[PDB]
């Protein structure tokens, strides 16, 4: 009756337990936090872990005969159950009062557990974003703009990406500061205008849970959280509040003066340039001049470092000194084969793009002369 | 048959059931009605005042579907969350269980993620005084430019462990212990709601007994009506106050000094029963004489820790001269000091009392 | 350079933005409120962002360096906010502070925040660097002799009026406690909007909340002020001083003016004032504690710390404030 | 300057197997300080080694074919960790010296010395259980997985199993402070009265695990004495496991 019937060979338990371990820690905020989530309901097993600030779900199809329920159990305890059985063996769980009684064959286990009531609340969610693209997108987007994230920042809202979610072009911008970092992707459908800060730490478990497949990505973003779906597995991550700088205002509109230049000859000068480069401000400075590119490297221990470039201009004389690591990771995230770029004297931004696609973009600021 | 604790079954859901702190709550309407909230919130009282209500409330008062506001409405999906205990994103935090560092900073971690629910993400620290410096320090760092959506809510009985800066961060609320006459009142009021019979006198005694805390008003209305079987005389209430007395020094004291030989020997069979160490009632004993001399060489010499004995104590002083106190004082000294070459102490405290009687 | 006080930077904050700025003070108070004044006008003339970094033997030099010569991208303008350490800087923190100072240019609003520093610390060559054209500002807190009319003062600049009456009891439970003193005098004009603080209207809504070094409690003793040096000694023991150094300093200063007052009948209290290196400021209290206290209250004193320290010593240490107060009310006759 | 008391000549691996035998029953800075170590025992042609710390016995008696004068010495705990520490798996000669206070092992090209503890140790015999009438014998495999199997969810704070020994089926049930049971059942082979005695399964893990055979054999007395564990093949090593009160 009130006992939740659950029978599985350990096979298909072993690795959605892992999954949805994640989240839990050495000590949970609250005490029922130290455990899982288990429902047998529809011919499923639902696994749910939760942290507080994200939730690891895992869904294994069941076949043998059961009885619907919900139980909270323990995290490590089952686990270890689960794990410590021999091979093939076949778990029979179920609700006897207060307790989960496992068995499998001639072992008995009786464990204390929670109402199932009682884990948090996993509802109230009424995403009004939703949307399915396909994996290499979702893995290009933070590919591209990953490094431009600020870490351990007094500002939170620069900690975590935005997904921007307007239009038809779905866009993914971190600035680090300094640096901004933009890309741009069609998905497919319209829908209406978002700007979501995502966490560090929700961004980070995305490509862990990104794999090659023929999976949708199921995103649902509501105001306070998003939320990812393969077809197994789901997960929830939390938002940074705090307002966001407008990319688009930054970008250079006016201004027109274009240079050319390639990738892996950049991508070499740039990293001889950082081998043993400024000890304190590990930037250099670049003189650009009508097709040509010099630029200098300068360190407080007198040593100065000169190359020239071969590129396309069409511009005035200009003087920028910018920090090095910037460029450079802008270059690795932009990993096409010739890049466009402007930049122009005084206070004004480096941007960074493509020569053959529009759809990234990097801004980077010099440093004062 | 439920018969709860009268406690927590009484605590306040809005802020009209508060009883004192008056200016405290004009202060928080005020706030929440006209005003912007202040980021952070630090409540400093004595134990069993309100402070924890008081912030509960207040964080009922920031989560509502009504708004933010003092009086935001009943039985309501954030006031039930928070009354039952088991809202989310209400953080109950105790410091002394998070002192370390790398906890304080895991729990300074959670501010930038958004609430799950509401409006404002709600911590609630009690006894911040305990956390360490670098807890402390890291606290105020997140306190100087909190998220829009996030507050601090802050308890502790002594705050003057806490550094001067808090100050700087958060605006801070002093809750004034409660006197006899409001104790006694809500008291009266939680028996006529129950259907409890009692009398005056037995409230009157209990309120005196709670030195100022309502809980603890409370904690002994349960055991006098435990023992009473409801009904709440006033005998029933003094005798198990006796049971619980412990003011034999002072009381020796008074007889002593009012040459009351069988009082001083039915009080001191009295702390014999209680199993009281004698050398430290007959040190506790020269604290009070001498307590009584600086008090009468000068009335500031008194503080806030003897404000539950102080008409007494100021009626000796007035009452007693100097020579007696010093004639007193030095009995009690060599009696401490033939103590123990006497034989069982219980008779040697007893006849050094006898020689302080002797003085007649 | 241009050396002032609250009163005076807000006036100087119009004539334009420095290049750097030294709140140099002991007060909380009027350090974060003229933090927060330049920080405001800051913002008027263009200072978008801010950046706080404590000085650390940990401290992060090449970030702030760097931010120095940190543009931005999209903000314009930019400050950069140090908080020095208790004890001030010493020859690294100061060289990193003269290589900071040679980093100066049109932005970089830098504000410096912390103690007083020493006369040593005063001639450095980070200090005479910005020696030019840098406003220091001092915050120091009003002493007790000061405070009634600096809280008048305060009063009148909230638009609130105060009495004598409750001038000296804010004084009184708020003294070195002056950000407690601002939250009770913005509680008092919140209950009541009238704005006439009468004596009833204060004693109503403050607690004891001032926080005493042992110095206080010594020159309250030598001014023989018994009710403060009660007072004090319940404040001290509320933030858990401990005794042994009360004691330490009471011995200290006992013992110079047991060796003046033995002094006094062969040489003159200047020229003994002067041999023994006393303070001009309390030369007055002490030849008025010399003039109060007789010979054998010094050595009942005496006996008495001796009993005291005695007791301590020998690990009990049980009702110690006991005896301490017994101290204060003997040396108060 | 030594003086040879007892010098053996015998194959490294030998000793490697005795020690390991018996290294885990050891006392670890215990109140009894001839208990922080392991004797050393010579009779006839057999070479012995006991190790024990007040709940558990490990003895391991096995021929070396080279008469010696009976002695007993008691190496201390750090001197054996050293052996073990450097002793290999090779056909080097071990060459082992005991003198009146001090041990010496001649090892291929390495010398390890050390002092010896001075105290008596206890007579292991009168340890072993005297009445031996009762007997389990099982595979050790299954018997260690089983075991295991029921530690899953025992403490550290508190290790300890009951066994219920019946007709045939052997049941090991575990509790824990958290109040929750483990209960695994096998198919033993035996022949007496049901019965059950208590013991931490840490110390009859570490039996099982010192004993490298296909099957096992438990002789047990009654419910409040020791149990002694061997191999059902062989008597080269015996164990002995205090139980534990309930
Ligand atoms: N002002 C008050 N109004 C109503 N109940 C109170 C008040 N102060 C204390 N109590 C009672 O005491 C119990 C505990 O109160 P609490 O506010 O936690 O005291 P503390 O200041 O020591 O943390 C409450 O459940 C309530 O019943
Ligand atoms: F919760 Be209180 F401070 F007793
Ligand atoms: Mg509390
Ligand atoms: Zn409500």
């Amino acid at each position: 009756g009130p006992h939740m019937k659950f029978t599985v060979e350990r096979e298909h338990l072993l690795k959605p337990l892992q999954q949805v371990s994640g989240p839990l820690g050495g000590r949970p905020t609250l005490p029922i936090l130290g455990n899982l989530l288990l429902q047998v309901a529809d011919g499923t097993l639902s696994l749910t872990g939760t942290d507080l600030e994200m939730e690891m779900v895992a869904r294994v199809a069941l076949v043998q005969p059961h009885e619907p329920g919900a139980t909270t159990v323990p995290a490590r305890k089952f686990f270890d159950i689960c794990r410590g059985l021999p091979e093939g063996a076949e778990i029979a769980v179920q609700l006897e009062g207060e307790r989960m009684l496992v068995r499998s064959g001639r072992s008995r286990f009786s464990l204390s557990t929670l109402p199932a009531a009682d884990f948090p609340n996993l509802d109230d969610w009424q995403s009004e974003v939703e949307f399915t693209l396909p994996q290499a997108t979702m893995k290009r987007l933070i590919e591209a703009t990953q490094f431009s994230m600020a870490h351990q920042d007094v500002r939170y809202y620069l900690n975590g990406m935005l997904f921007e979610t307007e239009g038809e072009e779905l866009r993914t911008v971190a600035t680090d500061g300094h640096r901004l970092a933009v890309c741009s992707m069609p998905i497919g459908q319209s829908l209406p205008s978002h700007s979501v800060i995502v966490p560090r730490k929700g961004v980070i478990e995305l490509m862990r849970m990104l794999d090659g497949g023929d999976n949708p990505l199921r995103v649902q973003i509501g105001s306070n959280n998003i939320r990812a779906h393969v077809g197994d597995f789901i997960f929830t991550s939390k938002l940074v509040d705090g307002r966001f700088p407008d990319y688009r205002r930054v970008l250079p509109k006016n201004p027109d003066k274009h240079l050319e230049a390639g990738c892996d000859l950049l991508k070499q000068a740039f990293a001889r340039a950082a081998i043993l480069s400024n000890e304190k401000f590990r930037g250099v400075r670049l003189y650009v001049s009508e097709n040509q590119l010099k630029i200098t490297a300068n360190n407080p221990e007198q040593e100065e470092a000169e190359e020239i470039l071969d590129v396309t201009y069409s511009g005035a004389e200009m003087e920028i000194g910018f920090n090095v690591s910037y460029v450079l990771d802008v270059l690795n995230a932009l990993k096409c084969e010739n890049v466009r770029m402007m930049l122009t004297d005084s206070v004004s931004s480096v941007q960074i793009e493509d020569a053959a696609s529009q759809s990234a973009a990097y801004v980077v600021m010099p440093m004062r002369l | 048959m439920s018969y709860q604790v009268l406690a927590r079954k009484w605590r306040p859901q809005t802020f009209a059931d508060v009883v004192g702190q008056e200016h405290v709550l004009t202060a928080l309407a005020n706030g929440l009605s006209l005003g912007r909230i202040h980021h952070a919130y630090l409540f400093s009282g004595t134990r069993g005042v309100g402070k924890t209500s008081i912030a509960r409330l207040l964080a009922k008062g920031l989560n509502c579907e009504t708004g933010i506001t003092a009086t935001p409405c009943g039985v309501c999906d954030n006031c039930r969350e928070i009354e039952q205990g088991r809202f989310v994103d209400l953080i109950e935090i105790d410091a002394a269980s998070r002192t370390k560092v790398e906890d304080t900073r895991d729990l300074l971690d959670n501010v930038q993620y958004a609430p799950a629910r509401g409006r404002f993400k709600v911590y609630l620290i009690d006894e911040v005084h305990m956390l360490s410096r670098h807890s402390f320090n890291a606290l105020l760092k997140t306190l100087e430019e909190p998220p829009e959506h996030v507050k601090f809510l802050l308890a502790t009985t002594d705050p003057q462990k806490l550094p001067v800066t808090i100050l700087s961060r958060c605006l801070q609320f002093h809750l004034k212990a409660l006197d006899v006459e409001q104790i006694r009142h809500q008291l009266e009021h939680i028996l006529n709601e129950e259907h409890i019979a009692h009398e005056p006198r037995a409230l009157q005694l209990l309120a005196r007994a709670a030195e100022g805390s309502l809980r603890d008003a409370l904690s002994l209305t349960d055991q006098a009506i435990a023992s009473g079987d409801g009904q709440v005389s006033t005998q029933a209430v003094s005798a198990m106050l006796g049971t619980l007395d412990d003011d034999q020094a002072l009381s020796l004291v008074e007889a002593m000094v009012e040459a009351n030989g069988e009082r001083v020997m039915a009080l001191i069979n009295e702390a014999a029963a209680r199993g009281i160490e004698w050398e430290a009632l007959l040190v506790e004993m020269l604290g009070l004489l001498h307590r009584i001399a600086m008090v009468q060489l000068s009335p500031a010499a008194l503080g806030n820790d003897m404000a539950a004995i102080e008409l007494r104590m100021r009626e000796l002083a007035r009452t007693i001269p100097p020579t007696d106190i010093q004639l007193y004082y030095q009995t009690l000294l060599i009696g401490r000091k033939e103590l123990p070459y006497a034989p069982d102490r219980r008779m040697g405290v007893e006849m050094t009392l006898l020689r302080a009687l002797a003085f007649h | 350079m241009i050396r002032l006080y609250p009163e005076q930077l807000r006036a100087q904050l119009n004539e334009g933005l420095r290049a750097a700025y030294l709140l140099l003070g002991n007060d909380p108070l009027l350090l974060q409120e003229s933090q927060d004044a330049v920080r405001q006008v800051a913002a008027a003339q263009g200072f978008e962002e801010h950046h706080t970094f404590s000085i650390d033997p940990n401290t992060d030099w090449n970030a702030i360096f760097s931010l120095c010569q940190a543009m931005s991208l999209f903000a314009s303008r930019q400050t950069l906010l140090l908080l020095l350490p208790e004890n001030g800087p010493n020859a690294a923190i100061n060289e990193q502070l003269l290589t900071l100072t040679g980093l100066l240019h049109d932005d970089l609003l830098l504000i410096v925040r912390g103690n007083k520093l020493s006369k040593a610390q005063e001639n450095a060559a980070w200090f005479t660097a910005l020696a030019n054209r840098s406003v220091q500002v001092t915050c120091q807190t009003p002493e007790q002799a000061q405070l009634p009319r600096w809280v008048a003062a305060r009063a009148k600049q909230l638009n609130l009026e105060l009495d004598d009456a409750a001038n000296q009891v804010l004084c009184y439970c708020y003294e070195g406690n002056l950000l407690a003193l601002a939250q009770a005098l913005e509680r008092l004009s919140l209950l009541w909007p009238d704005g006439k603080l009468t004596l009833p209207r204060v004693e109503q809504a403050v607690n004891d909340a001032a926080h005493f070094t042992p110095f206080h409690w010594v020159d309250a003793l030598l001014m023989g002020k018994s009710k403060r040096a009660l007072h004090i000694l319940q404040q001290l023991r509320l933030e858990g001083s401990e005794p042994v150094i009360l004691l330490r300093t009471l011995q200290r200063e006992l013992l110079l003016l047991v060796n003046l007052k033995r002094q006094s009948a062969h040489t003159p209290l200047r020229a003994l004032f002067d041999k023994h290196r006393v303070w001009q400021n309390r030369r007055g209290m002490m030849g008025e504690a010399l003039n109060r206290l007789s010979q054998t209250q010094l050595r009942q004193a005496v006996q008495l710390l001796t009993r005291t320290e005695l007791t301590l010593k020998q690990d009990y240490g049980q009702s110690v404030w006991a005896e301490l107060e017994g101290l204060s009310l003997l040396l108060c006759h």
